[PDB]
């Protein structure tokens, strides 16, 4: 597929990594 | 013989229609022809002769940029001649106060017009295959 | 053992390492910015944004 194919109808007109997670003790 | 006819009332038209010689540098050639274009009030080229005038590379680039993911208008979608317009600020390079029209042409097919206040371009067409045995475009 | 109170928190080795990606940024902010426009002609989700953006 390609530009030939495809094309643009429409012209018309705080976040980021919060951490990663700690190993549990309760495996369970 | 310009300045004669300017006196009677006369305007002055120039049909470049370069000579070989004159195709070797657009420096060269821009310092060659200069007087005359300033006394010019009418004046055509041809597209070639526009290009090699100004950044006859740019436009040779601009012509093969086909677009990657996906097309901007449906225009491009089907693979067909170019025909730019150019802009007035593009041709501003080679206007003077006392231009009254200037004419580029592509063959017959497209003729492209500039004033001072107005511009545009004339759809025209070409068949030099009606008769394909007596055809010759030296004219 | 939440304490809602602050200022008792060292996360020194985020800080060095945030402090050592700042230099690195300065840097090759612009070599970036070359090296897409060589390789990417147009952008689409998932590249690099340049320019205006």
């Amino acid at each position: 597929l390609s530009a030939a194919n495809c094309s643009r109808m429409g012209p018309f007109k705080s976040l980021g990594p919060l951490g990663t997670s700690l190993p549990i003790e309760n495996f369970y | 013989a310009i300045s004669l006819s300017k006196k009677f009332g006369g305007l002055v038209f120039f049909d470049l229609n370069l000579p070989l010689p004159l195709w070797r540098s657009r420096d060269e050639t821009r310092n060659l022809i200069k007087e005359a274009w300033e006394q010019a009030n009418i004046i055509e080229v041809s597209r070639q002769e526009l290009e090699f005038l100004l950044d006859e590379e740019h436009y040779e680039r601009k012509r093969n940029y086909r677009p990657q993911y996906f097309a901007e208008n449906f225009e491009q979608t089907k693979q067909r001649r170019d025909y730019y317009h150019y802009t007035p600020a593009e041709i501003a390079p080679l206007w003077h106060d006392g231009l009254k029209l200037l004419f580029v042409t592509d063959g017959t097919l497209r003729l492209h017009y500039y004033s001072p206040s107005f511009d545009g371009v004339v759809v025209g067409t070409e068949d030099v295959l009606i008769t394909p045995f007596t055809c010759d475009r030296t004219g | 053992m939440v304490k809602m109170e602050t200022d008792d928190m060292g996360l020194d080795r985020y800080k060095m390492f945030l402090k050592q990606y700042n230099e690195w940024v300065a840097a090759n902010k612009d070599r970036l910015e070359k090296e897409s426009y060589k390789y990417d002609q147009d952008y689409y989700p998932g590249r690099r944004k340049r320019g205006k953006d």
